[PDB]
């Protein structure tokens, strides 16, 4: 149907994130990035993808095909179809959920199955006791997450996606709850892998991390899975902290303002984010990770729904 | 231009400031772009073969001035050449074909494989 | 419960092979294996020349190549008792600093990319792309500059090499500054390194550390304080040393002893006297190209130093200077001949690895890596 | 210097240098008992096992001669202490003293042969895992006797075949009149 | 006719250019060389080279350095786990032929001897432009492949 | 009222002073039993004697150091206690007094040094 | 609000650096090989270092010697001991010239 | 486990030079 | 290992009990190594005695002690997957020469 | 005493209008904010980096690339077989055969350095008496097969006068040291 | 007090989340009844 | 019971002889064995009955009479 509109799309994006982070990581480090295979590296996505594509697998082995051969596709499901909710513009969600966010919220309880089981499947002791890690961690600053996304939550009227970006008309949260924007990023950081967030996602230890039984497929899909997961969950902080489609609303004589360029613009700021934060800042050791979830995001989320919620029920704000 | 499947797509979005200094026998076009920034990035060698290029094309008269090893662009090197021995360059052919990659005098592609027994047998 | 933790990120920390026996994610015991990259050093010299010698040297250890050079020359002269000039002293010195810059901007950033900051890594390599400008112009290699010869040094500077230094020097303590604004203040860093592989003074000494490990621990103990090898009596320079131990002091002193080596480098810079390049006896300094041509005794001696060799008298000594990764030390039992006796190369690196196994018990799988950096573990050294 | 006055004159049995770094070569019964001294004493503090050295003399009756450097950061002076032991003679080790000295033991019985007496963990630390031989002897030639490893049809598998190579070239620069 | 299978052929040769991620064996300084073709000036991200950690998902494998008769079974071990479309780098003298230590036993005379290496970085401390021509000849190697063209035989 | 040891390990004693004396007369004590005319016991008996006087006069672990100019109180009660180590040690595996043959060959050697090698300063 | 002090202003891209290309012979270095006073004075064993030093002098010590020497030594009186190396640690932030070099 | 966590407080840092800045 | 190989006694002793060390070795020998089916315990201990009996004519004491201490490096490294296994398998008249060579 | 040491470093910072500084630097990220701010300076800086093929890092005459046979100007191979470099070299990668030619005058039959049995020192060129050999600054000869790399003996090496114009320029400007 | 001021330093985010939740207990518990006119 | 399996076992042992081997033969006097392969004969027995046998009572196993006594009275026997 159209969700060949919303995929496909995606497929590009997360194929051209692989070069953005390549290439912005790279201008970070004073470096030119990926800049020979097309005019400016635009063809090196399709270079990584056609070249994984030819390579021969190292071992056939499509005997074991419905255990590991179907949880990246389940993983990527997932992190495809938490698309559907996500409105890039007033109309322009492919499904009002009238319990979007909610929705949102079980996705990512699925993808902890994702993980878990795409990690059970490689069996590789050390690579499963990573899987697991991951998953603990993706599941620790899920709460924290929650609790954030509470507080957006209290300041809107309804779980639905297009209400929680319409309800930004007058301010985006990103400017009043600018402490719960940084909580959401360090933890949308935090739930996906890449971040300074990623010991199981040392630089080795991901690719011994998540299966035995590559192909290549198993490693683009992977990487395809968290670089979508990565646009997602960019593409939370601005629905929810900025505002979803909406401008500044000085409403410009230059510019004719189209809501989806506006969505665009503020999830490439996301996504730039996400890179800056990835070049510029150590690793956390998943042992100090754990320990900052539970004990640094979870107090401070708490903290931030009793004080959304209390000064919004003193002054009748709600 | 015309090739957007390049880094060539680099060097000729430089040549915008750059003034071009001499132009060896094969072609390669060797400019400069100095006084405005980035020193080390201030001398290239476009390579008049916009595929198949590759490094070592680039003949001695000019591979001293590329690389700022000296000051002197390859048409001043040029009167110093020696034309009693000098050779041409030859691209350094490793792969493409045998009898124009190097072989030793042993190598059973080379024709004429000498034979090293230092005695002269009977 | 075993396991063959090896070379996390390849082309960093090469032939790195522990085979650590873990507890949960609490490490119990680290055993480095060596041997993966022990090429024939410590034979290959004993089959060759003293000039031949040299050249292993600054493939002893690859991040910090002349200091070494420097080492096994400051051992060809403790025997020969070959005294080289001041300009050569100068040079010496101003490259061996150089060495410790090229060196620390490597273990540094090379570490500090183990821990995961990637952007240090390449920052400081630019910086070392601008330093391999200054050895590859003075002697040939980027890396390898087989240039600290036994007498004296191989040849002199071009003619604009210290204005080039010293528009490097000048630039410089940015490139610090910003190595330090990226990775001092960042409480992602501390909390990675701080109470890492705390080493206590009598573990470093028990242990022979000697080096940026036996600072760390906070005795004061530098071979260029303790035994000046050179115009180091001469050049000031303070030795930074530690008040903890931690992986996060031996960093902060990596990151002061990169800027006291500036201070050094503008020091050598600064007053460096335009006197002969190599030592006058030319039975132990090969003569120049003209000399030799032009000189019929300069052409014997051209001839018998670059195939026979010095036959530095008989002795055995062990001078060791201050290497970037340690104390380096070139324990040179001399035969008579031309050719050295069982030149035994000490190495930081055989002594700080076996640190490892202490220094890493109890902290967690991730921190091993952590300590591995901090010791600046170069395994051609082992 | 005050360490041969306090030092039982037993211990420095056979020599005593005076230059390029003072040496008290001493018997292998009373090394790692000398080592004790030199160390844990007020006025001599090494306390830090810099190296220790095989030395090969084929020409001598005791081969090998296990050259344990010392530091003193405490006086600043370096004293090399050696010994002497043949290839069978299992000699004194250090590594109780000086916990640095058990690599360094490692390597000095690799290399050379000195089997270390009560050293924890003696094994071979440089060469290969089935190395044969010990390479920094003298009579060990430098090619080393089977060393070359080849791919081969026993897959994923380099094989350790006796070795054959470019002869290398011992160039006989060495003149006389010395 | 023709004309498909050559296009085919220049478009996979093309792929298997652009990306050509090495596992690299960065044993000794060459991997410090190698650090300097991967670092700031002379980028190796430029070229689609994306130094793996992993001998799983890798193009081809720069091995640097001195090959230690104790890392041979290493490297062969690692070697055999790249997926068929792999090529080897030999970078430096002491990893492409025996080099400063030909004549060391530890050392085995090449890796030529391990694994079949198809591009030979020449020079001892290859300059970092040195191992990146090396790789612009791995390049070239790769254009000449033709593995469809020789698929229809 | 000393802050802290520069060394790592090397803990600040409070007590530095009365430590000291302890050691140092447990030292005096314990090296009677080795022989009178042994270059040890001379060395011993006269250090920790002068030692033990300066820790006796001076008060404050700083006079201490500075009369008795030896580093730190802290490493002056380390070298005092590895030397009480060393003479339990030494009553052990006895090497006092010199044998009947005593083949020492003080191989003296004086080459001239350069200097510009290392040494020590 | 970072690094930059107007200090940074020393920036890494240098743009006029190595003006002057190294195998460009604008002057033509003269590196002196020897002292002039050991240009036309080339006597040598009195230059020499390899050989001009000292033979070892090796002698054996009898059980008569050292017993002598123990009982000679009659007390270690101070000024026969080592002095210790002292080193102590003292804070210092940039007051070594100013921070200038 | 009882193992010696890395406790990530410390003193102040505070450039520690030796003793020989200005006079040896 | 201290050499109390004052005699041939003490090291003919620890001769033996090498001897039983590797005996009752064999059965992870043959487990980790997978030899249980080429070779059988009887051709394992028949070539560690013709092992320890081709060396029995050592009237020196230490050289015993060495080649025990090599013997157990040899197992140690055998025992643990130090070394392979390829070679354990393989571990276990002048006219026909003149033929191939001249030497 | 760990346990002591906490408690004295975190009373020494224990006055309000501090504890609150500190509070708002960890909690604000505000150490963090200077490395973000600094990597997005060199995020908009210019680039060190190299397009390689077209243009290459800076180098010196002293530079040692593939090593080349010198030849006199007027033919005549500069090589006579003195065996000097062979004698130098570390890696001992020369091997050379010597044979009086018909003109009377020492010749080497067999010149053939083994590159990949070469530490490229610049051993060799310091050793020859007339620069018979000397490192062009080619350093770009990367073979597919390890035979080629081995340089032939007088043929490959003698393909030094192309490089001639520049070794002859480079040995100009460093004779002077 | 000392130990508060011990408090808000050795742990600033359960010091400032139970003052960032302070301002969210406290609201409603006094600045609403104030908020009676 | 065991005194068959031990006769078994010093029967088909590689460095025997049949005939000689019996009820009362001896590792040295009638078997003319070495003390290695006395050992050998010992492992052989526990191996073959699964004892533990400690090499201070192995030592004194010289014939298979005392091979068949300590076989016996060990009361793990298998
Ligand atoms: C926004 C873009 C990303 C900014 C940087 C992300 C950093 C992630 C981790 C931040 C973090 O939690 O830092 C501290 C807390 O930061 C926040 O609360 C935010 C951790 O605690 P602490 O070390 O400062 O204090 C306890 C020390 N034992
Ligand atoms: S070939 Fe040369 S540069 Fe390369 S690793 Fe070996 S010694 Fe180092
Ligand atoms: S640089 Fe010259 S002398 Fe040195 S190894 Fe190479 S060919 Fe031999
Ligand atoms: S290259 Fe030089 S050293 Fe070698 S034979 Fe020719 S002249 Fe002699």
């Amino acid at each position: 149907a159209e969700i060949l509109g919303i995929i496909l799309p995606l497929l590009l994006g997360v194929a051209f994130l692989v070069l953005a982070e390549r290439k912005v990581m790279a201008f970070v480090q004073r470096r030119k990035g990926p800049d020979v295979v097309g005019s400016f590296g635009l063809l090196q996505p399709l270079a990584d993808g056609l070249k994984l594509i030819l390579k021969e697998p190292i071992s056939p082995s499509s005997a074991n095909f419905f255990l590991f051969r179907m949880a990246p596709v389940a993983t990527f499901m997932l992190s495809l179809v938490a698309w559907a909710v996500v409105p890039f513009d007033y109309g322009m969600v492919l499904s009002d959920l009238n319990i979007g966010l909610l929705y949102l919220f079980a996705i990512s309880s699925l993808g902890v199955y994702g993980i878990i089981i795409a990690g059970w499947s490689s069996n590789s002791k050390y690579a499963f006791l990573g899987a697991l890690r991951s998953a603990a961690q993706m599941v620790s600053y899920e709460v924290s997450i929650g609790l954030i996304l509470i507080t957006v939550l209290i300041c809107v009227g309804s779980c639905n996606l297009s209400e929680i970006v319409m309800a930004q008309k007058q301010i985006w949260f990103g400017i009043p709850l600018f402490p719960v924007l940084v909580m959401f990023f360090i933890s949308c950081l935090a739930e996906t892998n890449r971040a300074p967030f990623d010991l199981p996602e040392a630089e080795a230890e991901l690719v011994a991390g998540y299966n035995v039984e590559y192909s290549s497929m198993g490693f683009a899909l992977f990487f395809l899975g968290e670089y979508a997961n990565m646009i997602l969950m960019s593409g939370l902080c601005t629905l929810f902290f900025l505002g979803g489609w909406l401008p500044i609303l000085d409403l410009p004589i230059f510019k004719k303002i189209p809501g989806s360029i506006w969505f665009s613009i503020k999830v490439l700021f996301f996504l730039f984010l996400y890179i800056w934060v990835r070049a510029a800042f150590p690793r956390y050791r998943y042992d100090q990770l754990m320990g900052l979830g539970w004990k640094v995001f979870l107090p401070l989320s708490l903290a931030w729904v009793v004080s959304v919620s209390g000064l919004l029920v003193t002054f009748q704000w709600l | 231009r015309c090739l957007p499947d390049g880094n060539l797509l680099q060097t000729k979005i430089h040549n915008i400031g750059a003034t071009l200094v001499g132009v060896d026998k094969f072609g390669n076009k060797y400019y400069q772009k100095l006084g405005d920034t980035q020193y080390g990035r201030h001398r290239w060698v476009e390579y008049a073969s916009k595929d198949r290029y590759n490094a070592s094309q680039v003949p001695a008269e000019w591979h001293g001035w590329l690389h700022f090893i000296t000051d002197h662009t390859g048409d001043e090197l040029l009167s110093l050449k020696p034309k009693r021995y000098g050779l041409e360059h030859k691209e350094n052919f490793s792969g493409e074909g045998d009898a124009y990659i190097y072989h030793s005098k042993g190598h059973t592609l080379n024709p004429g494989q000498k034979n090293w027994t230092r005695y002269q047998s009977w | 419960f075993t396991l063959n933790f090896g070379p996390q990120h390849p082309a960093a920390h090469g032939v790195l092979r522990l085979v650590l026996e873990m507890n949960g994610e609490v490490v119990e015991r680290a055993e480095p294996h060596i041997g993966l990259l022990h090429r024939g050093t410590e034979k290959l010299i004993e089959y060759k020349t003293y000039l031949q010698a040299l050249p292993y040297f600054d493939r002893s250890d690859y991040v910090s190549m002349m200091a070494q050079e420097h080492a096994y020359s400051l051992a060809v002269e403790k025997l020969l008792n070959c005294e080289v000039p001041l300009r050569a002293q100068y040079i010496r010195v101003l490259f061996c600093e150089i060495t410790r810059i090229l060196n620390h901007l490597l273990a540094l950033t090379t570490h500090a990319m183990d821990v995961g900051a990637l952007t240090p890594f390449l920052w400081a390599f630019e910086e070392r792309e601008k330093l391999l400008e200054f050895y590859e112009r003075v002697s040939g290699a980027r890396m390898h500059a087989s240039f600290i010869r036994p007498g004296g040094v191989a040849q002199d500077l071009p003619l604009g090499l210290c204005r080039d230094i010293d528009s490097f020097t000048q630039q410089f303590a940015s490139r610090i500054d910003e190595l330090e604004e990226m990775l001092t203040g960042n409480r992602i860093w501390k909390q990675r390194l701080v109470d890492i592989g705390t080493v206590t003074a009598q573990q470093a000494k028990d242990w022979g550390f000697s080096g940026v490990m036996l600072r760390g621990p906070g005795v004061c103990w530098d071979l260029r304080r303790a035994a000046p090898y050179d115009v180091y009596d001469q050049l000031d320079f303070d030795v930074p040393v530690g008040t903890r131990g931690d992986c996060y002091d031996r960093y902060c002193i990596r990151i002061e002893e990169m800027r006291q080596s500036l201070r050094i480098i503008v020091q050598c810079l600064n007053q460096m006297p335009s006197g002969m390049i190599k030592a006058d006896d030319r039975k132990l300094c090969p003569p120049s190209r003209c000399r030799m041509k032009l000189s019929m005794e300069s052409s014997i001696h051209h001839f018998e130093l670059y195939t026979e060799g010095f036959s530095v008298p008989a002795s055995s000594t062990y001078t060791a200077v201050e290497a970037p990764k340690g104390e380096f030390g070139v324990f040179l039992v001399s035969n008579g001949s031309n050719r050295p006796y069982r030149c035994k190369i000490r190495a930081p690196g055989f002594a700080h690895l076996q640190g490892l196994d202490f220094m890493s018990k109890h902290h967690m799988l991730a921190d091993v890596v952590t300590i591995i950096g901090t010791q600046d573990i170069v395994f051609g050294e082992v | 210097k005050y360490s041969w006055e306090t030092l039982p004159k037993k211990w420095v049995k056979k020599m005593e240098r005076s230059e390029h770094g003072n040496r008290f070569d001493t018997n292998t019964d009373y090394l790692f008992q000398l080592l004790c001294f030199l160390k844990l004493h007020t006025y001599t503090r090494v306390q830090v096992l810099i190296d220790i050295c095989g030395v090969d003399y084929p020409s001598r009756k005791r081969r090998f001669e296990v050259v344990y450097n010392l530091l003193s950061t405490r006086y600043n002076s370096r004293i090399r202490v050696q010994t002497s032991a043949d290839e069978v003679t299992r000699i004194s080790s250090v590594v109780s003293l000086f916990p640095s000295a058990g690599w360094w033991e490692r390597e000095v019985w690799d290399m050379f042969g000195v089997s270390f007496i009560n050293h924890p963990d003696l094994r071979r630390i440089l060469t290969d895992y089935g190395f044969e031989g010990h390479p920094l002897r003298k009579d060990f030639p430098l090619s080393g006797y089977v060393q070359v490893r080849y791919d081969d049809p026993e897959k994923r598998v380099v094989s350790e075949p006796i070795e054959m190579t470019q002869e290398f070239r011992y160039f006989d620069f060495a003149s006389p009149w010395e | 006719a023709e004309f498909v299978i050559s296009k085919v052929d220049d478009l996979m040769n093309w792929a298997r250019t652009g990306s050509i991620w090495p596992m690299t064996f960065g044993l000794a300084c060459c991997a410090v060389e190698m650090m300097h073709t991967g670092a700031a000036r002379y980028d190796l991200d430029r070229f689609g080279i994306i130094f793996r950690p992993s001998p799983r998902q890798s193009d081809c494998m720069i091995v640097a350095g001195t090959l230690t008769n104790k890392m041979a079974p290493a490297l062969r071990k690692v070697y055999d786990q790249m997926p068929e479309p792999r090529w080897v780098i030999s970078m430096g003298s002491c990893a492409n032929g025996g080099g400063y230590y030909h004549y060391s036993y530890s050392v085995v005379r090449g890796c030529d001897r391990i694994v079949p290496v198809d591009i030979y970085v020449p020079g001892c401390p290859p300059t970092a432009e040195a191992l990146l021509y090396g790789l612009l000849q791995l390049q070239k190697k790769i254009n000449r492949r033709k593995d469809f063209l020789h698929w229809w035989n | 009222v000393k802050q802290t040891t520069g060394i790592v390990g090397l803990d600040v004693v409070p007590n530095a002073r009365a430590v000291l004396i302890d050691l140092y007369s447990k030292t005096l004590k314990e090296i009677q039993a080795v022989p009178e005319d042994e270059g040890y016991r001379k060395a011993v008996e006269s250090f920790t004697r002068q030692r033990l006087n300066v820790c006796k006069e001076e008060e404050d672990w700083e006079m201490i150091e500075k009369r008795l100019g030896c580093g730190q109180v802290e490493e002056l009660i380390e070298e005092a206690r590895d030397e009480l180590t060393l003479i339990g040690k030494m009553i052990e595996w006895d090497p006092w007094g010199v044998p009947d043959d005593y083949e020492c060959e003080v191989i003296e050697n004086d080459a001239p040094i350069p200097k510009h090698v290392p040494q020590h300063r | 609000p970072c690094a930059h002090p107007e200090y940074l202003e020393a920036v890494p891209k240098a743009t006029e650096y190595r003006l002057r290309c190294p195998a460009t012979i604008d002057e033509e270095a003269i590196v002196p090989s020897s002292d002039p006073e050991t240009v036309y004075n080339i006597v040598y064993h009195g230059r020499d270092q390899r050989r001009n030093r000292p033979p070892i002098r090796r002698y054996v010590l009898t059980k008569d010697n050292v017993v002598q020497m123990m009982n000679e030594k009659k007390s270690f009186d101070v000024s026969d001991f080592p002095k210790v190396y002292l080193t102590t640690v003292e804070e210092d932030l940039d007051t070594r010239g100013g921070g200038y070099e | 486990a009882a193992a010696a966590a890395a406790a990530a407080a410390a003193a102040a840092a505070a450039a520690a030079a030796a003793a020989a800045a200005a006079a040896a | 290992v201290p050499p109390n190989s004052a005699n041939l006694t003490e090291a003919r002793r620890r001769v033996f009990d090498f001897f039983r060390a590797a005996c009752r070795s064999i059965p992870t020998i043959m487990d980790i190594y997978n030899l249980q089916d080429v070779v059988a315990p009887s051709q394992l201990r028949y070539a560690i005695s013709a092992q320890i009996r081709n060396n029995a004519h050592i009237t020196d004491p230490k050289v015993i002690d060495l080649l025990i201490f090599k013997g157990m490096e040899e197992l140690t490294d055998i025992v643990d997957h130090a070394k392979q296994r390829h070679h354990i398998i393989g571990q276990y008249d002048f006219l026909k020469n003149f033929y191939t060579s001249n030497y | 005493d760990d346990e002591e040491a906490e408690q004295l470093a975190k009373e020494i910072s224990k006055d309000w209008s501090t504890v609150f500084e500190r509070s708002m630097n960890t909690l604000f990220l505000t150490e963090m904010v200077r490395g973000l701010s600094l990597t997005l300076k060199y995020f908009f800086d210019p680039k060190v980096t190299i397009n390689y093929p077209f243009e290459k890092g800076p180098l010196s005459p002293r530079f040692r690339g593939e090593h080349a046979l010198r030849r006199y100007p007027t033919g005549e191979e500069r090589c006579i077989a003195c065996k000097l470099c062979e004698a130098v070299c570390p890696a001992q990668a020369i091997t050379i055969e010597a044979e009086e030619r018909e003109d009377g005058s020492r010749r080497t039959t067999r010149y053939d350095i083994d590159m990949t049995k070469c530490i490229y020192c610049g051993f060799c060129q310091e050793a020859c008496p007339v620069d018979a050999i000397v490192e062009g600054p080619n350093f770009e000869f990367a073979t597919e097969t390890h035979e080629e790399l081995l340089y032939d003996k007088e043929k490959l090496l003698e393909n030094g006068d192309r490089w001639e114009t520049e070794i002859a320029e480079n040995l100009r400007s460093e004779s002077l040291y | 007090m000392e130990k508060l001021r011990m408090f808000v330093a050795q742990e600033p985010v359960v010091a400032a989340s139970c003052l960032i939740g302070g301002v969210g207990l406290f609201l409603p518990a006094v600045v609403r009844p104030i908020l009676d006119s | 019971a065991v005194v068959d399996r031990v006769l078994d076992v010093v029967k088909s042992f590689p460095k025997v002889d049949p005939s000689k081997v019996t009820p009362e033969v001896h590792f040295q006097n009638d078997l003319g064995l070495d003390s290695l392969d006395t050992v050998e004969i010992v492992m052989a027995i526990e191996e073959e009955f699964k004892l533990e046998i400690p090499d201070k009572e192995a030592d004194k196993i010289d014939s298979c009479s005392l091979a068949i006594e300590y076989v016996y009275n060990h009361p793990m026997s298998s």
